[PDB]
């Protein structure tokens, strides 16, 4: 009656605790994509299945003295449901180390979760805003009706604003107006938050002062590219149907492989509201 | 045993 | 890591199984079985014939003819039949809160596979493994099925069969299990009265007719439907085991131990 | 202890 | 007493244990093969097939600080499960010795069950060492897959030993080496011992520093001919269903008849640890 | 009642 076989859980309360918070702060530290969009809640684990809603919609309520409007928002064909992934990496864990953590030197070191986390979080950040052919699913840089508009024009003291001026004005021709935030990607977002623009101060004050949600950084997103999005909800959402959490695999060869768990999916309700390069 | 959301609402 | 399902499905998950495969048998319906004998025996004793002694002596006081004994003694392995499928856990937590069917569908499939796969061991054994084939197995009394379309049609073999067996004398209530076209085709409704052939084969039979589509296209058997003629030894029916989590997705194995020893190898007649 | 079947009560 | 006939067991205790001593001793006096094999446990009466487990296999097997390396476990070549014969042997008393040596001569009259007990083991040497054909049992000297090895130099001093060297070479090469044990016939067994001129010194000594778990003689074995083995387990084994045993056999014409029993097989795991001729 | 193996048990 000892330690080898094909035992449950090695790890204990407290060891359990401590993977968990780590796997947490690591989430919280790198997860961009969660910062511009909003949550719907937690769904529970057995749901896999999620409505879509459909499409753009130019109907403003209208007020009068007696009610007439009727204010119609009819809808095409179906609702078109969609499904939710998973997203999952490793943990290897010797059972030395494990054994050594009850009779001998007790650091239980868990460094490679803190690895684990780190990719989870990057991979699914990829899938916001960027979707998988394989599973036709859609992303912020490649969905249609991205109304395109070229810059070219950086590398100046100067010449960012007015790209972004023309894109809000994009934006706001599509009669979709509001609290704006801008992604961006590093090298074009170090290069934006240069010395002052000779008008004053350094870019980056103007640009969050215009976009007045934030302005984030992405090494997710490609070379020379950036977005714009207006951050309301009832155009854009996340659903997730359970958080990021670790669960332990089985036993391997003798050691303790886990794997840690996301399941979302953004729902883009309104592809009017998004501009790119 | 609830749906217990654990890392999400970032700032939002 | 655990036992994934409660009492409620595992209950679900084994009828199914059983309700496929009692459906789906026709060997258990011809042949009886030796006791189940548990799972730790792995062979059994063979058979005995061919002892051609007419020990017909039947005198005040006694002769010595000689006894009846196995004819060589020789044992053969149980073999494992065995059909996989897999479970999805996102589904199970469904069915656990949200919507509560728990489909099944994957044991039905996995039941029908294993059925079909040890009827067509009954009907014809492993050749590569070495077993017995009742078409392929020796000193098989062959006797022509053909000259079939005709009003009289198998009865003519059907009888012939008969008085074959009868001869050896080995006879009793007979048995017959035709292949899908004989046996449809067998509907000649009239044999002259009113009377359907097959029922009153079935009359010359006493012990069913029956259709197996895993016999070839042209062949059927017919035998004598005692024991200490044929036997199906079973270590253990049909059943559904847990085979452990992997990557979060449950694996299960459907199981049947099976066996048939032809002890007498005289009640065999084909085409 | 004892040892159960389940389908196999076909008769004959 | 004596007249009511077919009594269960005409002895008493003692008679009985003085037949099992006797049977034992001359049993263990004349076997030869016993000697150079581990049994297998004595399984019981109602046993009568064994698993005849493997036909061959090799395998590195390698070491690492983690361990993950891959090397597949030694599991089997084919299961084949072969039955277990019997062997036996049967002598008489004569219902009076019974009766003096209950009287007059107080320890009984044996020496029939001695004479029974020699031929039996010889039955069971006879049979380890080679097979039948009659049940498809594989002997030492027939099996196959034996490495056989020309040994024509003998009468003369050059030679003798470079065979069992060119053995163990053969052997070696199959990556088999371990404690070997040789068994030879009497027509060279005695050939060994020759003091033939410029003497130095006889030969069984050098081939015994070679052998390392004795050299070995038994007159079951043919004129010319001698193997080779590697002693260990998982090459060779004894399977034993039930040792000398004496048994009653009725009683016919008031005499006494008895029968020696034993069960055994000879499972060879690894038919690679075996040279011949 | 045992097993107990009698005669053979010689050294390897």
């Amino acid at each position: 009656p000892d330690f080898l076989g094909h035992a449950e859980n090695p790890l204990r309360e407290e060891e359990w605790a401590r993977l968990n918070e780590t796997v947490i702060q690591v989430a919280r530290r790198s997860l961009v994509g969660r910062r511009i969009l909003d949550i719907y809640g937690p769904l529970g684990a057995g749901v896999q299945t999620v409505p879509y809603d459909e499409f753009q919609g130019v109907s403003p309520g209208a007020v009068d003295i007696v009610g007439e409007q009727e204010t119609a928002m009819v809808f095409t064909d179906a609702r078109k449901f969609k499904t939710i992934p998973i997203i999952y990496k490793d943990f290897l864990l010797h059972w030395r180390d494990i054994e050594a953590a009850r009779t001998h030197n007790m650091p239980l070191d868990v460094s490679a979760a803190a690895g684990a986390a780190a990719l989870c979080a990057q991979q699914e950040d990829e899938l916001i805003f960027y979707g998988d052919a394989r599973l036709g699913y859609e992303g912020l840089m490649t969905a249609n009706g991205r109304l395109t508009v070229p810059l070219g024009d950086w590398t100046s003291p100067g010449g960012g604003f007015q790209a972004i001026v023309e894109a809000t004005r994009k934006l706001n021709e599509q009669g979709h107006f509001g609290p704006y935030a801008v992604v961006l990607s590093p090298r074009l977002y170090s290069q934006l938050h240069r010395i002052y623009e000779k008008t004053g101060v350094l870019e980056i004050e103007t640009i969050r002062q215009l976009a007045s949600d934030g302005v984030y950084q992405s090494n997710r997103l490609r070379g020379e590219s950036g977005v714009v999005v207006s951050t309301g909800r009832e155009n854009m959402d996340l659903a997730v149907s359970m958080d990021m959490v670790a669960a332990y695999l089985g036993a391997s060869r003798m050691n303790h492989p886990f794997r840690v768990l996301e399941a979302l999916l953004l729902r883009i309700k309104h592809p009017d509201a998004i501009c790119t390069l | 045993p609830e749906k217990r959301l654990t890392v999400g609402s970032l700032r939002r």
